């Protein structure tokens, strides 16, 4: 899936609304182990 | 087929039987000997017709007086408060204390208060101060909200003034121009939010006159797509701003105009009017090139009619485009010269094209000029063209400080049915030295206080008067403040198919039946002047199910502190009534004795009416404990009554020992007859009395006797009435109940009529089989019906198991034959407070077309032949004396197989009667005297431009 | 053509109803292997017109033709493997 | 002028005039979003 969403910015179909949707303030999976509360602070700002 | 003879003599001994035993296992008689026996425990008084109306005339001219001066001792106030204010712009450090509603801070604090419940309001209320509504759409902290949410502060001192004299006063609103409305007592608000106080009926009224308006809609090629849903939407959200006072028509014009609709000239733009319109909008399509001349000729032409009925008031025109090149200045010039009629543009939709004309034709004819990019700015862009229309009503002065009454309608805070009061509040500030003058001529907002109907219906006591007397008050406009056929529910228009913020006006001509003696009444009453008239009507019952003709008297005089007029609905033998007069203290214990559940078995089962006997006696709906209540306060009350009313208490006593003295000395005697099921007595004290426990169980008719349907038919009635039961299985009644017979006692005391009780029994209906039958055949059918077309005794089992059924629903073809020879006439009425399930293109409301079904002719024998094809089929029919039924005899529908349509005599759902030609010939009315327009002080330098 | 034909016409609507749920509907699975909305009262049925209006889909040889040319020049092609995944499942449709 | 069938919405790539004509067809030369163009001027001829 990583190397399917690279071939998609390569081809540049979205690739600067794919950069705006890896900031920091979004949300993840539950599935994921986190401190409680916390739960806006994965994502980061090296994207662009 | 048998003789006419041979017939009528087998009714005449059938009409014995039924009547006999009606009359004697009742006692009709025995209770006449009885108020005859006494004739000094009470005594009658007369009922003056013209003295009551009068009085109640008087009261409610009063409390409209109360509330009057509530108002301008509520609007002085804020003008003088606000003329005072100094416009602080920052209150980050002197915030704003105030209960917002709707709730569980830059510049506010917010107020907990305390929520007491309390009688007379319906929710918990505070009487510390005042709750205030601010509309979602309207941001709070705000400096135009934040300075108004200030200087309206004062205004709670005055709430609690206005209440301390009269602490029957319900709320008291403030609207203001910037959005918030302020009420007392707190009380929090009522799914989203939706209200804004400025579009409310009892706001817009006063804040300017009726106008005669005329929607122009631009529908040429170049508003196709987005913006013509914006017009459509702004067009229907913009009639919503018209009331029964206000005269509208929609027009078009691509290249040539026309109206939209069917009417083709200014109409009331009432409920139903406004529905035609509102359906018609949304059906146009965008197609051609633009010509505002044609448009604008099109449209000076409809406000120059004169013809018609009109608001001849404000004048305005209102134009829904987009942009154009074109200033139409020759029409101007040509149609309105004095700047009669204003002008107000509305450029609709996301565009570029030039708007400079658009503004330009609403800056030289007074108007003003609007943008609706979006459908957010709708529904604000739509109301405020009201703010120009009130600019000749400020200038006024105190000669437009008037109070006004609304239609009656719902209260936002299921209060029930209320009218407001109104007056508008102007700026001052600087009118001393005369100075400013720039935004004081804008109204600051509107002033209002409400009235229940249920405090109007305190002022017209009902209790002394039959039941079929009633009072009823009208409107200028035609509609009833106050009728016996008015509910709290919004009136239906159309039918509702699926794939309350309306007024309650329902027409004097809609509440009763229409006649042609009603409509000169109805037309005397609206011009303001006393009068009397005594005439046969024929009234419809209170179950809509038969039609009764009876003699009425119809007394009316104007309530000329108001613009209402009062009439009272009198037949005869009620010009008197029966006064208890009784003092003696054993004499109401023995009577209050009769009132006690544990010795029914001795006295029958007993029912008491939940009137309003003490202040201290809540109503039940239940009876069974309500009367626990009632006798155990009797003899837990001195018997003085200071705190209540003798006269309601009285009567419900003295009729406890009538009731029973027939229960004990003749009811008791005969424990059972073969063809009774039970005996009821109902007075118009408010009691009844089923001998048999058992029996007792199966009554169903309202505790209320004025509410009882029986009850007021056989007022009218000079004779035995039999009530047919119900059908479709609702609940049990059939065959365990009986067929209920009732006859209006009659008393002569000193050659005064007087019909204070009923009684009656319910024959059982298999034993009446029996007699009958003294069968089922397969070639001849022997049916029994009452007034109204209902079974009542078959002769063919099936026809028996499908008892009090309408006779057009199981035999079509001989009903309908039965109404052509004319003994059975029928008036078919519209009902447009209803409630019916929705069909296909819970419940909606909707309009229902009524049908009742009487005897036409007085004969009482009638015969003939009906043809059905090919077939040639005989009946007879012969009336019962002294009874409001009919035999009829016909041979079997075996014999001849044909089958026509069923005919339905039941509520059907209906969307008449057609307003496209109502308005030809539209029922007369009076418009206000006011007429606040075309005023030269007027500025109205701002047309659009300065905004932008 | 070949491997897929009209499998893009089922979206889910409402229960019981004939309006669709979401406001940019995307296909259910065909065959019960792609994706299956699993909002509250929410169901899908072939009866749905397609992703953009009916345009794009491989249901004739000249709509074939025009999304295999617009595919071909780099533009929405994702859009077009996205909704096949939606409808199919995860497997065939990237290798097309 | 045959864009305006959507009802919901205003389009901005539309050939309205000479200059946003002017604009649609640079857009449509650098292949930017030509597909959805497309499709709008196919539905404003009734649809697929
Ligand atoms: C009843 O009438 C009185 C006067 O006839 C009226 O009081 C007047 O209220 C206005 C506010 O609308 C005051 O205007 C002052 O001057 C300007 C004009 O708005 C304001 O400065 C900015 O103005 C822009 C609009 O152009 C506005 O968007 C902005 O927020 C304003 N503030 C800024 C940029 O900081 C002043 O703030 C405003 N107030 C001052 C200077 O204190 C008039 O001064 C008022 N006139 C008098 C004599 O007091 C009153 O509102 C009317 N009643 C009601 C209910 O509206
Ligand atoms: C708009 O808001 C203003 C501030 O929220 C109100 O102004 C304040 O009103 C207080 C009481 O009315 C004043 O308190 C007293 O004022 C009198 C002068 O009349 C003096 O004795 C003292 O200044 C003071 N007394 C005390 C504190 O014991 C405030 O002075 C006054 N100004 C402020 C707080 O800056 C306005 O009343 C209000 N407008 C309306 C119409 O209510
Ligand atoms: C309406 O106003 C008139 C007068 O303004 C009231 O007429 C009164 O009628 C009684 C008897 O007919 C006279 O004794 C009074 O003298 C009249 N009043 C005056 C001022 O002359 C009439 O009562 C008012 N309507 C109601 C319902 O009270
Ligand atoms: C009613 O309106 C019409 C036109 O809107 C007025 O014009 C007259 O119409 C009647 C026939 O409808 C005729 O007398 C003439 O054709 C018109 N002119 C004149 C001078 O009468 C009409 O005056 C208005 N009023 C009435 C009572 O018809
Ligand atoms: C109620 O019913 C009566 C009886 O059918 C109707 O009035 C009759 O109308 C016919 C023709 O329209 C006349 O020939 C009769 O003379 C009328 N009878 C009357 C006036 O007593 C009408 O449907 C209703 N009448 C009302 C409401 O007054
Ligand atoms: C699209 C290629 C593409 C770009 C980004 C992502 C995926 C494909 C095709 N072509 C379209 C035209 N463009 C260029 C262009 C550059 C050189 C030669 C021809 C065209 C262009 C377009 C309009 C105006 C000036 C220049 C270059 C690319
Ligand atoms: C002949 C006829 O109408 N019979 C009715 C039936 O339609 C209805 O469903 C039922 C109510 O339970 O009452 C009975
Ligand atoms: C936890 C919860 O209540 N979620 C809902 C449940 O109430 C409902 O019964 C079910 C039906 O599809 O959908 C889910
Ligand atoms: C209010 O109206 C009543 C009549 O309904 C009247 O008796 C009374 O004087 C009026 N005023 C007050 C303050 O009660
Ligand atoms: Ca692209
Ligand atoms: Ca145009």
């Amino acid at each position: 899936q990583a190397v399917l969403l690279l071939f998609r910015c390569a081809t540049g179909e979205a690739w600067q609304e794919i950069m705006l949707a890896c900031l920091p303030g979004k949300l993840c999976d539950p599935e994921s182990d986190y401190n409680p509360g916390e739960e806006y602070t994965c994502g980061s700002n090296f994207a662009i | 087929f048998p003789s006419a003879v041979t017939i009528k003599s087998w009714v005449d001994k059938m009409q014995e039987d039924l009547v006999t035993l009606a009359k004697t296992a009742s006692g009709v008689n025995q209770l006449v000997d009885i108020y005859e026996k006494y004739q000094d425990l009470y005594t009658v008084e007369p009922n003056n017709a013209r003295q009551l109306v009068e009085i109640a005339a008087r009261d409610i001219e009063k409390l409209l007086s109360n509330r009057s001066k509530a108002l301008v001792r509520l609007a002085l106030e804020a003008e003088k408060v606000q003329a005072a204010h100094q416009w602080r712009e920052d209150f980050a450090s002197n915030e704003v204390v105030y209960y917002n509603a709707k709730d569980d801070e830059p510049g506010s604090q917010r107020i907990k208060p305390v929520f007491i419940e309390d009688a007379n309001f319906g929710r918990q209320i505070s009487y510390q101060h005042a709750a205030v509504h601010i509309p979602t759409d309207i941001y709070e902290g705000s400096t135009i909200v934040l300075n108004e949410l200030n200087w309206t502060s004062a205004l709670d001192e005055v709430f609690k003034k206005n209440r301390e004299e009269d602490p029957s006063l319900l709320w008291q609103v403030f609207g203001s121009a910037t959005g918030l409305a302020r009420y007392y007592p707190a009380s929090p608000w009522v799914k989203i939010d939706l209200y804004d106080v400025r579009r409310r009926p009892w706001y817009i009224q006063g804040a300017a006159s009726p106008k005669d308006m005329l929607i122009l809609v631009d529908v040429s090629g170049s508003v196709s797509g987005l913006t013509l849903k914006l017009i459509r939407t702004s067009v229907s959200e913009m009639l919503e701003t018209l009331s029964d006072d206000d005269f509208v028509n929609v027009a078009s014009f691509n290249s040539n105009a026309q109206d939209v609709s069917c009417f083709q000239h200014l109409v009331q733009a009432n409920v139903r009017n406004k529905k035609v319109l509102k359906d018609a909008v949304n059906n146009i399509t965008a197609k051609g090139i633009t010509d505002y001349k044609k448009g604008f000729s099109f449209a000076f032409e409809q406000l120059l009619n004169y013809n018609v009925s009109r608001a001849n008031c404000n004048k305005i025109i209102m134009l829904f485009t987009d942009g154009g090149e074109e200033r139409a200045q020759e029409i101007f010039n040509k149609y309105n010269k004095d700047k009669k009629v204003r002008v107000f543009t509305f450029s609709v939709g996301q565009h570029n094209y030039d708007r400079g004309p658009i503004q330009w034709m609403a800056c030289e004819n007074k108007g003003y000029y609007y943008e609706i990019p979006s459908i957010g700015a709708i529904r604000i862009n739509t109301q405020e063209y009201l703010d120009v229309l009130g600019r000749p009503m400020v200038l006024a002065g105190d000669k437009a400080k008037q109070v006004q009454w609304t239609n009656v309608y719902l209260d936002a805070l299921e209060l029930g049915l209320v009218i407001t009061g109104t007056l508008p509040v102007f700026n001052i500030t600087g009118q001393f030295e005369n100075k400013t003058n720039l935004k004081n001529q804008l109204i600051l907002g509107v002033m209002g206080v409400d009235v229940s109907l249920e405090d109007i219906k305190r002022l017209t006591p009902r209790f002394t008067l039959c039941p079929n007397g009633y009072y009823f008050a009208i409107d200028p406009n035609g509609y009833v403040l106050l009728h016996p056929n008015l509910q709290p529910k919004p009136i239906g228009v159309g039918i509702p198919t699926i794939n309350s913020q309306e007024p309650v006006t329902l027409d004097f001509l809609d509440a009763e039946l229409e006649n042609d003696i009603k409509v000169e009444i109805r037309n005397k009453m609206i011009d303001g002047e006393s009068g009397e008239k005594t005439f046969r009507t024929l009234v419809k019952s209170q179950d809509e199910r038969y039609i009764d003709k009876g003699n009425r008297t119809y007394t009316w005089t104007p309530v000329n502190g108001t613009d209402y007029s009062l009439a009272l609905v009198l037949p005869t033998y009620s010009f008197y009534y029966i006064k208890a007069k009784l003092e003696e203290t054993i004499t109401q214990a023995r009577y209050s004795e009769t009132l006690k559940p544990d010795n029914f078995e001795e006295s029958g089962y007993t029912f008491i009416a939940p009137r309003d006997y003490c202040n201290d006696l809540k109503i039940s709906d239940n009876n069974t404990e309500f009367l626990l209540n009632f006798n155990e306060f009797i003899d837990r009350k001195t018997p003085n009554n200071p705190s209540c009313n003798a006269d309601l208490i009285n009567r419900v006593l003295l009729d406890a020992g009538f009731t029973n003295e027939l229960v004990q000395n003749y009811w008791s005697k005969q424990k059972n007859i073969k063809g009774v099921k039970a005996r009821f007595v109902v007075t118009d004290g408010g009691i009844t009395r089923v001998y048999p426990k058992e029996a007792g169980e199966n009554w169903q008719e309202n505790p209320e006797t004025y509410e009882d349907s029986f009850y007021k038919r056989s007022l009218d009635n000079d004779n035995y009435v039999f009530t047919a039961p119900y059908f479709n299985k609702s609940g049990p009644g059939a065959y365990e109940s009986g067929i209920m017979v009732s006859k209006a006692v009659e008393i002569y005391i000193q050659g005064k009529l007087l019909k204070p009780a009923v009684v009656g029994i319910k024959i059982d209906v298999n034993s009446w089989i029996e007699n009958f039958t003294k069968r089922n055949s397969d070639v001849m059918d022997c049916v029994i019906l009452d007034d109204g077309g209902f079974l009542l005794m078959a002769n063919h089992d099936d026809y028996t198991n499908q008892i009090g059924r309408f006779f057009g629903e199981i035999d079509p073809s001989l009903m309908r034959h039965l109404v052509n020879i004319s003994v059975y006439a029928f008036n078919k009425s519209y009902d447009y407070q209803s409630v019916c399930e929705p069909g296909a293109a819970s419940k909606q409301s909707c309009i229902t077309e009524q049908t009742q079904y009487f005897f036409d002719n007085d004969s009482k024998s009638f015969s003939g032949v009906l043809d059905c094809g090919n077939c040639s089929r005989i009946f007879h029919g012969e009336k019962l004396m002294n009874t409001n039924l009919i035999f009829i005899m016909v041979e079997s529908k075996g014999t001849c197989p044909c089958d026509t349509r069923l005919l339905i005599q039941a509520e059907q759902t209906s969307d008449g009667p057609n307003p496209c030609d109502m308005v030809k010939q539209p029922r007369y009315r009076k418009g206000p005297d006011v007429c606040f327009d075309n005023n030269v002080l007027e500025d109205y330098t701002d047309c659009g431009g300065v905004s932008g | 053509l070949e491997l897929f034909i009209g499998k893009m016409h089922k979206t889910c609507f409402f229960a019981d109803s004939d309006i669709v749920a979401e406001e940019d509907p995307a296909p259910c699975a065909f065959s019960g292997n792609g994706r299956q909305c699993t909002a509250n009262g929410t169901e899908c049925r072939s009866g749905w017109v397609g992703p953009n209006g009916g345009i794009t889909n491989f249901d004739n040889f000249a709509f074939a033709m025009l999304t295999v040319f617009q595919c071909i020049t780099m533009e929405g092609w994702t859009d077009v493997l996205y909704w096949m995944n939606d409808a199919m499942g995860f497997e065939l449709p990237w290798v097309y | 002028g045959k864009f305006n069938f959507d009802e919901t919405q205003t389009k901005r790539s539309t050939f309205d005039n000479f200059p946003q004509a002017l604009l649609t067809v640079f857009q449509i030369l650098t292949g930017e979003d030509w597909n959805a163009v497309m499709y709008d001027g196919i539905m404003a001829y009734g649809g697929p």
